[PDB]
């Protein structure tokens, strides 16, 4: 049996991003740790975890058995910097080698790592909505959905990821996936194009109302990710043919399911253009619209039109070290 | 992906679409499932306008043409199997058994 | 309608390799180009080109509009150096990511574009002479060729560039294939061994009457590429039965065309020996003959008889800076 | 023909670990070769070997003809150091390349080097046990072995090199294979489990009786290699059905041999832990077992128990510069 116990009131520290690391009922000191890196991506690749320990005396490894199969209770939040948030989340521990006097400790989120293991035997799904799909393969998240219209047959093998299925579905419907904070979201892409935005990034502008971007990047290659989508979708249905769907002047490329609305739905995506770094928001979530305004830094102040006004967020990284707490992220476009 | 050719056996033949289907089992990887979920499977003919009957309980070749998808199998022809001690042909033509004895 | 207009008077100046950039009728300042990197290699991979372009004042991309599809005219020459050729080639944009105030341009030659697209619509040439083919493929180059012997048939199907077309004509005819300065050339094999040497390369001879090498690379690895062509091949003929070609002594391998003319000219490449890099030489263009001198700079002024009298350039790379001009070849000998 | 002669009284130095070099009859004088660097692996990839040799007269390429397919005579020991022991092998030169007055050369030791090659014909041995096979592909090597037990048949293909078969036979055996010093090894894995070490390394102790470590890696990454062992196999006999093998709970895979002793044998391998730099032994070989202690250097010399007593070696590499000899080697455990 498991008991859900009260916080100790010996923890009167607060800190910057990371404010405890406990295995059970134990905690870790917060001083020994010296790095910590949290990444949550845009897709059903989870969230993931990655500490620095410093452990001189070899305790870590040696007397608390910090191995495969581990689970630490990570307490994430900022309820005093840019953006007060606070939650909690588990982590499963897949290796920690040790150089140096220290231990470096690689993690995943355990919720989605249920989600990450080859399945032993094989399920097959026969006319099922997609929603009765999604409680079956995750029961233990909570589904955020919009656009579920049909129902269809979806197949399961032995040694295949129950991620594999998600993202056929998520390809058939035509949304994006992320599974953060005991959450799993589906979110349409026709209706992400008409959001309004929620906070304002601003450079060049030292009397801005909002917060300050402070290093970003430019792409312009938008070929680079246009080239694999830009084709003619056919396929073979026993009672009406061959069916197309598509362009008129692409090439052609064959596919399996012969179903007009996953057909349609094949070449959506979101084109990145920004990379930005900026001074550790934490309210920063994929799945988040932003307005971005760019001044330039010589010549006459002329605003920088290439960048558009609104701009979604695909993937977020924050980093904290002994002294600072930063934040990256990158912007996208809905094609 | 699944690509090669792999063994099935054949469970029922009553299409409820009618498009002429068979319905099979592949051996080992589709073991434990409800007979209610597996996938019907197209066959390729001899001749043209020429349908040969399966009957349940028979062993076949399985292959996935379509891009290695397993929702849309094809059969290709009849397998040999001697699991009894004794091979699947006729004993007259093998030589371990008595056969048909005309009158 | 396109207009061919003289050029302006207002250009006065003389550089060294980069003459001028203009996009359509419109000049960009040259002063402002601080890299140029210009490639010409041996086989059928195009021109290449690559311009670092400093822009403080958010210019180039903000206003100019440079993304994929842009055409610039770039005038490339060096009328007063070793080499006093000159010509004009127009590019074509792929991509160009903006970073510190600076855009960095990645371009590829127009007319090897137009070769390098994938085909909407499915081609064959049945029963067809190779000069055909190729000029209805690339009906914009000027053909330069002498290993055209019997007729074939070929095939593009959809989804291929029409530059798989050509090569597999190479390697039928036993030739070698480079696009570059207005022409697409096929020059023989056998016939490039016996080819008279046009300049001539000294090292540690400062009394010589030619040109000199700054730095240079010796391989001594001829079985790193003669490992791959060490095969006895072997094909099916409906009414011939089954037909060798090659040595005696090697595996056996597959391959599907029965033509012993294309078999014999299977195994026949190019072999890598020196890598060189003199001080920016125009005139060193693929297919060029030269004759190499090197003496030894210690002992006793020994002659080094590893490197052969006659060698054939492969690739050659130009790059200039804002200081210097320096040119890198690579160079090989006829198996 | 050949003769053997008698080594000559001129050389009288005594070095480290490379005591002299040889090209027939000739010596290239050992102060010229300042770099060396010896590999001996735990699998059939064969000993490997590289010297680096100052050469700013052009003598070792120019005048002694150093390419593919020379072959050296070189000794390597140690009759003075740590391990006192000494042997004589002969190299198989694969490529040379000369940069900046100096020539690298890249050897393989002759009597594997005969095993890495592709198969001009066929050969199927039918019903044969595993010493014939192994006599027959590889006539020049002593065989040591211990776990071979039955008999079974095995096919080498058009192209395929020899060592392919030898690596199945141990796959289907259950054992080690490593050549070395002119002898072939098999050794069972469900032997060397308990087998009594031979070495003591400690760390952190100066009044010991062994040898020492100066640096060690702790490898807590046992999944990483876990994952690709992880499945239950299957495979098709004619006369019995579908045969099972391994555990009840993992994933099922297909395989082609229907043998219950190569079925078994299937998943067994040696797990990596440590790794570890010492003051260069000779005498450390693949499938030595040693007996570590290491010792903690700050709060109250605790010992690390993460570390198992008896570990195998697995792979050793030599190395001596112009001042040091040194050695490194990679521990593990059997399954």
């Amino acid at each position: 049996t498991k008991t859900t116990t009260a916080p100790e009131t010996d923890s009167k520290r607060t800190q910057l991003f990371l404010q405890s690391v406990s295995i059970g009922q134990n905690e870790i000191p917060r001083e020994m740790i010296v790095g910590c890196t949290y990444v949550e991506p845009g897709e059903l690749s989870g969230p993931q975890l990655m500490l620095m320990i410093r452990d001189s005396t070899a305790y870590v490894v040696n007397k608390l058995g910090v191995k495969f199969g581990t689970i630490l209770t990570v307490s994430l939040g900022d309820p005093e910097g840019h953006g007060g948030i606070l939650f909690s989340e588990e982590f499963f521990v897949l290796k920690a080698p040790r150089k140096d006097d220290t231990v470096l400790i690689y993690a995943f989120s355990n919720p989605v790592r249920l989600l990450k293991v080859p399945s032993t035997s094989a399920q097959y799904f026969v006319d099922k909505p997609p929603s009765a799909v999604v409680s079956s393969l995750a029961p233990g998240l909570k589904v955020n959905a919009d656009s579920f219209r049909k129902t269809s047959t979806y197949h399961l093998n032995v040694g295949e990821k129950p991620t594999k299925v998600l993202q056929e579905i998520a390809r058939d419907t035509g949304s994006m996936c992320w599974a953060s904070r005991g959450m799993i979201n589906f979110k349409s892409m026709e209706k992400m194009a008409n959001a309004a935005p929620s906070l304002t990034y601003e450079s060049a502008n030292p009397n801005t109302s909002g917060f300050t971007i402070s290093q970003f990047n430019i792409l312009n290659a938008d070929y680079e990710y246009q080239r694999r989508h830009n084709y003619r979708m056919a396929s073979y249905d026993m009672t009406k043919g061959v069916v197309y769907s598509g362009n008129q002047e692409d090439p052609i490329k064959f596919t399996s399911n012969p179903d007009p609305t996953a057909l349609a739905n094949y070449n959506k995506f979101i084109l990145p253009r920004l990379d930005m770094l900026v001074e550790g928001n934490a309210a920063l979530t994929p799945g988040t619209t932003l307005k971005i305004v760019v001044h330039n830094t010589a010549g006459d102040g002329e605003l920088d039109e290439s960048i558009p006004d609104k701009m979604i967020v695909m993937s977020v990284t924050h980093f904290e070290d002994r002294f600072r707490f930063v934040s990256r992220a990158q912007l996208g476009v809905v094609n | 992906s699944l690509t090669g050719k792999y063994r099935a056996v054949v469970i029922s033949v009553d299409d409820p679409k009618g498009l002429m289907r068979t319905q099979i089992r592949v051996v080992g990887m589709m073991d434990g499932l409800p007979d209610a979920s597996l996938p019907w499977a197209e066959a390729i003919l001899s001749n043209a306008n020429t349908f040969s009957p399966f009957l349940p309980g028979d062993k076949v070749w399985v292959e996935f043409p379509y891009n290695g998808d397993s929702r849309w199998p094809l059969i290709i022809g009849y397998a040999q199997d001697a699991s009894g001690g004794a091979p699947n042909v006729p004993p007259e033509a093998s030589g371990q058994g008595e056969g048909y004895v005309p009158p």
